DNA sequence: ACCGTCATGATCATATTATTACGCCAGACAGGG
DNA sequence: CCCTGTCTGGCGTCCTCTCACCTATGATCATGACGGT
RNA sequence: UUUGAUUUGGUGAGAGG
């Protein structure tokens, strides 16, 4: 509503202001009385299809596992690597940084302390063992579950995952809701994933891939930002680049998807007659 | 069986099956008397529509109905629905050696400790108190303790803190979500109507104070007390299960 | 001036605005509806004379008989409102009505019957209305509440995006009747129209315009404009208007007047069209491929074949040019079919058509109605007939009339109930323009589309279905019988008619019962309006917009006073000035304000008038003329609020206060409250409980005299006059001589209600508040009744209240409350529940009440007397005997000698067990009020003799003091008339009273006067004969009851519930609590005066939930009661009423420009020492709702006592004895107890019954059972490692019957051990599924 | 998806306590199905231990001793 | 005052029709390019 | 024959508390009150 | 060849959390 409420609550509101008041706030009590319905049918959707899944085992004998990245949307590093690999098991033996080290082997429950021997070094990602790729026929073998979550140790021979899981899923539900260009922020070093590229005739890289991932990469090792740039855009920068903060590296026009080219030469109309495949509109405000 | 009164409330199933032995019978005496084609093609038909709504009523074409326009409820509407036997029986069921009542705070407590009234205490723990007062040899036969709880002399409260002292108690909040709405204390006794609930554990069970209510229930067996002192008692949840974070954070 | 209780204690009220329109009667929904229903209601409608003469006169399967209507006529009830509640009755009036029936000849039914028969008739019982608006039905008095539903006309929806899912939207138009079959038309994403009847199977819809007689001819003449071709000699020229081609791309170069207009490959602009049109150019030359598409109208038959050239509504081709062109036709008629102007929606819908006349539609529509079985014309006809087209079976109401026409923009709002051909044909239209993109849609939550029943239409239509099943009964029994020979009582029978009628008083979705424990609970339960009930939306599936307020909510339902919960926004509650329209929408007072000035003159608007005109806001400041101070002022247009300048508005609101109900109005200072709150408090200020001596609100709005007074709680005087007799029981008006019948020579006697049970188990008493001798005026309050106080509303009680964290015991939501509180036996409140005995009539003989009762000893029965029933006084604890009842016996040893019983002892010896029926415990009480029905012939014991005796002797009483009353009255008439004209001062008093009327004094008015007083008294001595004799009557015989029943005992036991930790407090805002620890005095804050502080709320609620309100309700209270330690310090003082004048003004005057303006210099001395004994336990502050007490105005009222600016006193502890820091609020507020007390929710069950089918505990408390371990429980104990304490959960100690008593045998011996076996409700579903044809088993 | 995926189990009775016992009942009937109970929710309808907590060394014991 | 006639209450099988106004969301089915 | 509207079924939150309201009938032996002799 | 206290069902409406 375009005319808002000037007055607080220590000075009067008057009758219009409140009744615009209440209709933001029985918006407000129709969507709690009418999600919590849906917050309980998904509570018990989810303890019926686990249900059955208990820790059977103390270990599947495997080496796969997901691989634990921080995530980051496009903006500031949103969830760091700490609070998605903090006591879950790794899946290979992490190697350090630098060169080809055991950092930590290759069963090891990542506590709090492993984790700040992680920060220290700061590791890329982990691959970790996951719930998904346990070999358990049956039931989830303890060492990929992880830690126990209230208790500091690993999961116990027998304890209902799937149920506390259900239920920590839907527990929440109440509390949630129901009804140009690229420009970097900080300051560091590029670097290019599912890139196939040419320079044009100015020098700004454009890319002949749609698919191509902008990582921006610190000083250190770790990943801190990542974009998502469109096929046949400008960019300001290049690969493997140190760049300032602030600094635009990138340029494109999505109302005009780009037919670029890889090399150059003539220009010939194949298959292009006008009056039947195109057609003739020349423009009314410019001429060309 | 009849409700207060006169007449008895029978039950829908009596209906229908009272239906289709009715039916079967006119069947019966209708080819007894070698009725024509058309006569016993319809009393088959009745009779095959009369199961039909026995077993599932309402599959078929408008559900049949007794009083008044509401329909009849069959077998396997005693089987499916909310209000069935695996959902409203079988998965959940009412229980003994219970109780409820309205909360409040009681600030004085330790985290393992919650206040727990005189009589509901005296309520739900009459067989122990039985039980005590069998081994002391106050009394003789079960009557004569009966009675002695039941006009509440001076000595049954000796007895009830000596049947309390450590054997926990399962509170719950009745809308449980998670595995921290139900958590078990310890009794101490209230001259009071209200359970008295130690304040941080609050945080676990999303209960305020404004006129909610709990529920209490007693593990009777022996496994069931350890398994309320070493698995649910309060002092063991203080980390929530969902993450890492404490959930008997000062609130 | 004020009135007499106005200067009792005249209420300190700020406020700005002066009002110009008073609160109406607050129940005129409920009164005003039912008056409408049962009246004699002359020219047809509305009332029950539209029933009867709707359904009759019922004429007969041609056998030439009818059954005319000619008037109707309700008796007088047989029971009073009183009697009615006491004994169980409902509270009806038989419904004479006066039939004939009429009997015609042969040959000749335009000819003479040969007998007429008109008589009088009795059907059903309607149940009447009490004055307080509500209905008595089984002794439980119950309200029928209004229903807010769709109103009846035509509705143009819009099935927006979500069909199809290519975001094509949809377009219905549902004809809504009042009552009859359904019709929605509607489109399909292949652009088709499509008809459907009562959601049935759908057809095309032109189908219809078949059925009304149209050619096809003229459905393209109706739906479509025409286009001309004329074959002049050179290539089929046309006739061409431009306005057609605003945006049309030409296929090749029109040319005229040797002229180029149009080019190929362009459009033709507007200016081309003014070109075209302004040379006046008519005929343009097309080419052959200009007429490949266009569709043919009209039918065109060749003259020499006879053949048909080509079909209506057929594209033309080349061969059908050739075909036409040389048969003789000039002229071709076709239609304009464009992509956006006109679409050929009517052209698609005729080729999916495969009817082709009258007689095949009426076919379809009589298949697609009752499918598979052969249709005849006649049977089509009839049916097709009896849709839409008959009084009978179909029929729109008035309100269904005006909005069909006002929807469509006809003029005339009158019509007829029935459709017609042009009312579906501008359906049609209207859903084409619709389509088109011109016009706009219909919402649903606008309330312009939602029409309010009451309890007249809701009664009249459950009447009038009771009269068409008896239509059935006598259309089947007229014609089937011998004539002449019946009577119109043998054919027409009461039982469907009582039948309907009781049916929906009795058991309806809106005839609920009365939530009563409160003036305010009884005055918003009468008053709402719910959406619920047949008609309406359910709650479990609908949905999303319904509970949300639409912007024209503004003054007709209130916005903040709806249940949360479930149902939200469906059950909103009508605002304070809402009346309801003529045809049943809702409308509001405004004032018209003429292009300068605010006229004083009230004006209803209604829902859809409302959004035309341009509205100015309640508060907008104007200058004692009415001219607006600003020069742009804040309004509202269309549904959309905005600032408009100063003379460009059209209304002004009447007062603040319309935008809220009375529910949610007596709350002071609302508008400092956020929404929640103020829902929450408005919700719980409906759920109080009277307490012991209800005391005021010192912080009120004004509006408590509205919600007592125009309640039922108070004894409103009648005709003022002069008290002369004040009893706890009666009080007597003696009648002022201006405000006085000549005849009937009146001084009224109200008999108050006294102790007695209402419907939540509170005591709806009634105390005398006035004195003796003291004048009263008409419209004013006598008698106080539940939580009131001197005319006012004091639910709750005022308390001194300190906002500070105390040692955690008011941590979350708590409260703290002193021993002093509870000393002053304050919230004492007084509960009354019935306890009832009935002596069925069973097997071995019926049952004996009697106190001669085994199993018992002298300590029971020493509380009963001689016949079983207990005193009256005898106060009982938990678990004693109120009535001994011996019959439960059973059969524990067969009798040997089969029915041996005269042998050993008289009947028999005790049959084989015995146990006087003994009640339970739990609660106290004393026993005040105990009640005998005896069914007749059944012998009265001795007791039910006592209570015969005791009614016979209250009742002579009663009639012999009104007759010796009046008889006073008539004699002081007598006095006052003799006092002049033949006087005689000695002579009057010689002899005896009866005879004043044979003294000296001619033929006068005063003779005449004594002639027609002693027409009074020998009515009145007749009378009191004839009427003591009907009352001995009523006394002495039985009453009608339950099928086998000898007699019913009710006993009322009376518990005062005090007060203690777990009841449920709360403040007007929201502010919850369960008090949590009854302090001592010592340890209370107090101050460095000495007073502690009565309770101690918590600070930290008030941020997050933001009721700000409370704390200047807090600091307003503190200021009230300043003044009134000021005025009891100037009174303890025996000081003169000067002083007292001087404060008492200052204390009045105090503010801005108000509108309160007293002077006590009219009050002369005495009434102002009865004022200041008034105010001195605190002064009333009126705080009306959005005009209240500024901040500025309450720091000068806590100026004008001594107390601190900043309403923050220094408080020290009680404890410590040392002070706390930061000086802390203290104040007084308004707190309620809410009736969620603690001991009716506490309950513990060790051990108890059990149910029967399946072997679990029993459900609830008043059933002693057990706490359901449900299903998410039983989640949470798997995951955590419990094992042992879920098997134990669901197996010993609920299901397993040997485990169970396993169980209970090793408990008692100390051996804690579980034998676990099976589940006995496992069991119930093997035999369920087995009982199917499935066959479950157990392996192994 | 989960209430395709809880219904689609090698368990009846776990499929029978959730959502609609016809569909799952005739499936299990006429394919002569058998519940080999192994899991949380049989053992809550069956009145028995939960082979998930203290409960999973009993069935260990009863795994093993067949 | 006894005998006969009208009236009125027990027990007992007989077996189903004249409203509409949720919102997705899978799952199966006749239609047609 | 592979898309496709269209129709039919199947979901829709737990725990608790208070109150009221509950099928019609169509046919007959035998009891029960009323009037004549 | 003689020991026993035992059982209160659907439907619909409304409130608390
Ligand atoms: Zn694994």
């Amino acid at each position: 509503i375009e005319t808002p409420i000037t007055a607080n609550f220590r000075e009067g509101l008057n009758v219009l202001q409140y009744f615009i008041s209440t209709h933001g706030a029985r918006k407000g009590l129709a969507d709690t009385a009418l999600k919590t319905a849906n917050s309980g049918y998904l509570t018990r959707r989810l303890v019926d299809v686990a249900q059955d899944l208990v820790v059977t085992e103390d270990d599947c004998g495997t080496h796969e596992g997901i691989m634990m990245t921080p995530v980051i949307e496009g903006g500031d590093v949103k969830e760091p690597l700490r609070d998605r690999v903090l006591g879950r098991v790794t899946a290979e033996d992490v190697l350090k940084p630098g060169t080809a080290d055991i950092l930590v082997p290759r069963n090891t429950l990542l506590h709090e302390q492993w984790c700040d021997l992680l920060e220290e070094n700061s590791v890329d990602a982990v691959k970790v063992r996951s719930v998904v790729s346990c070999d358990t026929d049956f039931g989830v073998c303890a060492h990929c579950y992880g830690r126990d979550l209230a208790r500091g140790h690993i999961i116990n021979k027998g304890e209902a995952i799937g149920v506390i899981a259900a239920q920590s899923i839907g527990e929440p539900g109440t509390q949630l809701t129901m009804r140009s260009s690229i420009q970097v922020k900080n300051k560091g070093s590029i670097k290019l994933s599912n890139v196939k590229s040419v320079v044009n005739s100015s020098g700004k890289l454009v890319i002949t891939s749609r698919n191509t991932e902008l990582k921006l990469i610190d000083e250190f090792g770790r990943t801190k930002e990542s974009y998502k740039v469109p096929y046949g855009a400008v960019l300001a920068k290049g690969d493997g680049e140190q760049v300032a903060g602030g600094e635009t590296v990138a340029n494109w026009d999505p109302h005009t998807m780009p037919v670029i080219t890889e090399v150059s030469g003539f220009v010939r109309f194949t298959d292009m007659i006008d009056g039947q495949t195109i057609t003739r509109q020349t423009d009314e405000l410019t001429g060309l | 069986v009849p409700l207060d009164g006169g007449r008895f409330a029978t039950s829908d199933l009596n209906d229908l099956y009272r239906r289709v032995i009715n039916r079967n019978n006119r069947l019966k005496r209708l080819l007894d008397l070698a009725a024509p084609d058309i006569i016993v093609r319809n009393e088959k038909r009745m009779l095959q529509e009369a199961v039909d709504a026995l077993l599932d009523n309402g599959r078929r074409g408008r559900a049949i109905t007794g009083s008044n326009k509401r329909p009849l409820k069959s077998l396997a509407d005693m089987i499916k629905g909310k209000q069935g036997r695996f959902r409203q029986n079988l998965l959940g069921k009412r229980v003994d050696y219970s109780g409820r009542s309205v909360i409040t705070v009681g600030p004085y407590l330790r985290l393992h400790q919650c206040g727990l009234p005189k009589k509901m205490a005296l309520e739900l723990f009459k067989p122990f108190i039985y039980g005590k007062l069998e081994l002391r040899g106050l009394a003789t036969t079960i009557k004569a303790a009966k009675k002695m709880v039941e006009r509440e002399e001076a000595v049954v409260w000796d007895i009830l803190d000596e049947v309390i002292r450590e054997h926990p108690v399962l509170l719950n909040r009745a809308p449980t979500l998670h595995r921290l709405g139900i958590q078990a204390f310890e009794p101490v006794l209230i001259e009071g109507k209200a359970i008295q609930l130690h304040p941080l554990v609050c945080a676990a069970y999303n209960a305020d104070f404004d006129g909610d209510q709990m529920a209490v229930h007693v593990p009777l067996t022996l496994e069931a007390q350890l398994e309320a002192r070493a698995l649910m008692m309060s002092t063991n949840n203080i980390l929530s299960p969902a993450n890492g974070e404490p959930i008997i954070v000062p609130s | 001036v004020y009135s007499y209780t106005e200067k009792k204690r005249i209420r300190k009220d700020f406020g700005k605005r002066p009002q110009v329109l008073d609160v109406p009667y607050l129940l005129s929904i409920q009164l005003d509806s039912f008056q409408k229903f049962i009246e004699q209601d002359p020219e047809g409608q509305y009332g029950l004379e539209a029933a009867f003469r709707s359904v009759f006169p019922i004429q007969s399967y041609s056998g030439n008989s009818e059954l005319q209507y000619v008037s109707y006529r309700l008796g007088e009830p047989v029971f009073d409102v009183q009697e009615c509640q006491i004994r169980g009755v409902t509270y009806s009036a038989p419904l004479r009505v006066k039939l004939r029936l009429v009997i015609y000849e042969r040959e000749a039914p335009e000819g003479t019957v040969k007998d007429i028969k008109e008589q009088e008739v009795y059907m059903g019982e309607i149940p009447l209305m009490t004055d307080n608006g509500t209905f008595v039905i089984n002794g439980t008095e119950r309200v029928i509440v209004s229903q807010l539903h769709r109103s009846p006309g035509v509705f143009f929806d819009s099935d927006k995006g979500k069909t199809h899912s290519s975001g094509k939207v949809l377009y219905n138009a549902r004809i809504i009747p009042y009552r009859g079959s359904w019709l929605d038309f509607e489109f399909d994403p292949k652009d088709n129209l499509f008809v459907r009847i009562d959601r049935r199977r759908k057809l095309p819809a032109t189908i219809i315009l078949r059925a009304l007689n149209y050619t096809t001819e003229q459905i393209l003449d109706l739906f479509f404009e025409k286009v001309i071709f004329e074959i002049r000699d050179n290539k089929l020229q046309m006739e061409l208007v431009p306005e057609r081609l605003r945006g049309e791309t030409a296929s090749f170069d029109i040319e005229a007047n040797g002229k180029v207009y149009v080019e190929k490959g362009r459009r033709i602009t507007a200016r081309h069209i003014r070109q075209l049109e302004k040379d006046d150019v008519k005929l343009i030359e097309v080419p052959v491929e200009y007429i490949a598409g266009k569709v043919v109208a009209k039918d065109y038959i060749d003259e020499s074949t006879g053949e048909l050239i080509c079909a209506a509504n057929m594209e033309l081709s080349l061969d059908l040019l050739a075909k036409l062109s040389q048969s003789g036709h000039k002229r071709i008629e076709t239609l304009f079919t464009n992509d956006l102007d006109h679409g050929p929606y009517i052209s698609e819908t005729l080729r999916v058509d495969p009817t082709n006349d009258r007689l095949s539609a009426l076919v379809e529509i009589y298949r697609m109605m009752r499918p598979g079985e052969p249709p005849t014309r006649e049977a089509a006809e009839s049916l097709f007939e009896n849709l839409f087209f008959s009084e009978d079976r179909y029929d729109l109401s008035a309100v269904g009339r005006m909005k069909f026409n006002r929807s469509l923009l006809r003029e005339e709002i009158e019509g007829s109930g029935i459709l017609s051909k042009d009312d579906i044909i501008d359906v049609m239209k209207k859903l084409i323009d619709i389509r088109n993109g011109k016009g706009e849609v219909d919402d649903i939550d606008h309330l312009g589309n939602r029409r309010i029943r009451s309890v007249g239409e809701m009664a009249e239509n459950q009447f009038r279905v009771g009269l068409v099943r008896v239509e059935r009964a006598v259309k089947e029994r007229l014609s089937l019988g011998d004539l002449d020979t019946l009577m119109p009582q043998d054919m027409i029978n009461a039982k469907p008619i009582s039948a309907a009628v009781k049916e929906f008083f009795g058991s309806s979705q809106l005839s609920q019962f009365m939530d009563q424990n409160n003036p305010l609970s009884e005055i918003t339960h009468k008053r709402r309006i719910s959406a619920l009930g047949p008609g309406g939306l359910t709650r479990e599936r609908a949905g999303f917009e319904v509970r949300d307020v639409h912007p024209t909510h503004y003054g007709r339902v209130c916005p903040i006073e709806t249940p949360e919960g479930p149902n939200i926004g469906l059950i909103n509650s009508l605002s304070v000035y809402a009346q309801t329209n003529e045809y049943g929408f809702l409308e509001t007072p405004y004032r018209k304000v003429t292009d300068g000035v605010v006229t004083d003159e009230i004006h209803y608007l209604s829902a859809i008038e409302e959004g035309n005109y341009v509205i100015a806001q309640a508060n907008s400041n104007l200058d004692e003329e009415g001219h607006f101070v600003e020069d742009l002022v804040t309004c509202r247009s269309k549904g959309e609020s905005s600032l408009f300048s100063r003379d460009q508005v059209d209304y002004m609101d009447v007062s603040t206060q319309q935008v809220v109900s009375v529910g949610a109005s007596l709350i002071p200072f609302l508008e400092h409250d956020d929404a929640n709150r103020a829902l929450m408090g408005a919700n719980m200020q409906r759920q109080a409980v009277p307490t012991l001596r209800a005391d005021k609100p010192l912080v009120g709005t004004g509006m408590e005299r509205a919600v007592a007074v125009d309640s039922g709680v108070t004894a409103v005087a009648k005709r003022g006059g002069v008290v002369q007799y004040v009893d706890a029981s009666r009080i007597v008006i003696k009648v002022n001589e201006d405000e006085m019948y000549p005849g009937e020579a009146g001084i009224d006697i109200y008999n108050l209600t006294k102790y007695t049970r209402s419907n939540q188990n509170t005591c709806i008493n009634q105390m005398p508040c006035v004195s003796l001798g003291e004048p009263v005026e008409r419209g004013d309050v006598l008698a106080d009744g539940p939580s009131t106080d001197l005319g006012e509303l004091a639910l709750g009680q005022n308390m001194r209240v300190a906002f500070m964290p105390w040692n955690g015991y008011n941590f979350e939501d708590s409260i703290l409350v002193s021993e002093r509180v509870v000393q002053e036996d304050r919230f004492t409140t007084i509960h009354i529940q019935e306890l009832a005995c009935v002596s069925r009539d069973t097997k071995l003989g019926p049952e004996e009440i009697t106190a001669d009762i085994p199993n018992v000893g002298e300590a029971a029965l020493s509380k009963l007397d001689e016949s079983g029933i207990v005193y009256i006084g005898a106060e009982v604890t938990g678990g004693d005997i109120l009535v001994g009842k011996v019959t439960p016996k059973g059969e524990t040893q067969l009798t040997p000698e089969e029915k041996l019983l005269r042998a050993i002892f008289g009947e028999k010896a005790s049959d084989v067990k015995d146990s006087s029926l003994r009640v339970p415990n739990g609660v106290s009480g004393t026993v005040i009020d105990v009640q005998v029905f005896t069914r007749d012939g059944v012998e009265k014991d001795k007791r039910a003799l006592e209570i015969e005796e005791m009614q016979l002797k209250q009742a002579k009483k009663d009639l012999s003091e009104e007759l010796q009353i009046l008889e006073a009255g008539l004699f002081s008439r007598i006095r006052a008339v003799l006092v002049a004209g033949g006087v005689e001062a000695e002579k009057l008093d010689k002899l005896p009273r009866d005879r004043w009327l044979e003294l000296g004094l001619t033929d006068e008015e005063k003779q005449n006067q004594l002639e027609q007083l002693a027409e009074q008294y020998d009515e009145l001595k007749h009378e009191f004969e004839k009427k003591l004799e009907a009352k001995r009557r009523k006394i002495t015989q039985g009453d009608d009851l339950a099928p086998g029943v000898l007699k019913i005992v009710k006993v009322y036991l009376a518990v005062k519930r005090r007060i203690q930790p777990g009841d449920k407090m709360a403040g007007r805002h929201g502010n919850k609590g369960v008090i949590s620890k009854i302090n001592p005095i010592e340890d209370m804050p107090y101050d460095e005066n000495g007073t502690p502080v009565d309770i101690v709320l918590n600070p930290l609620g008030v941020p997050s939930r933001m009721n700000i309100g409370q704390i200047l309700e807090t600091h307003l209270g503190m200021a009230a009661k300043g003044i009134g330690d000021k005025i009891n310090a100037m009174l303890k003082q025996q000081q003169e009423v000067a002083k007292l004048r001087e404060f008492i003004q200052r204390a009045y005057d105090l503010g801005a420009d108000v509108r309160q303006k007293v002077d006590l210099s009219t009050f002369s001395d005495e009434e102002v020492m009865r004022l200041a004994e008034n105010l001195r336990k605190g002064m009333p502050i009126a705080t009306p709702v959005f005009d209240g007490a500024k901040e500025a105005e309450i720091k000068e009222l806590l100026k004008l006592g001594d107390l601190p600016t900043s309403g923050q006193i220094r408080l020290y502890d009680g404890r410590t004895g040392e002070q706390f820091e930061r000086p802390v609020t203290v104040g007084y507020m308004y707190m309620l107890k809410l009736n969620h007390l603690v001991d009716d929710k506490m309950h513990a069950r060790s051990t108890g019954s059990y149910s029967l089918v399946t072997q679990q505990p029993l459900g609830g408390k008043a059933q002693f059972g057990g706490q359901r371990f449900g299903e998410m429980e039983v989640w949470a104990l798997e995951a955590y490692g419990a094992a042992y304490t879920l098997q134990e959960m669901l197996t010993v100690k609920s299901d397993d019957v040997n485990g169970r008593t396993k169980m209970y045998k090793n408990i008692v011996d100390g051996n804690h051990q579980m034998e676990p076996g099976m589940p006995e409700s496992f069991n119930v579903l093997l035999k369920e599924i087995r009982s199917l044809g499935i066959n479950i088993e157990l392996e192994d | 998806g989960i209430t395709k995926a809880s219904l689609a189990t090698e368990s009846f009775i776990s499929a029978a306590s959730f959502q609609e016992t016809t569909r799952v009942l005739t499936e299990a009937a006429v394919a002569g199905k058998r519940d080999e109970l192994r899991g949380l929710k049989e053992n809550v309808i069956v009145g028995r231990l939960i082979p998930a907590g203290t409960g999973y060394a009993y069935h260990q014991d009863r795994m093993r001793r067949r």
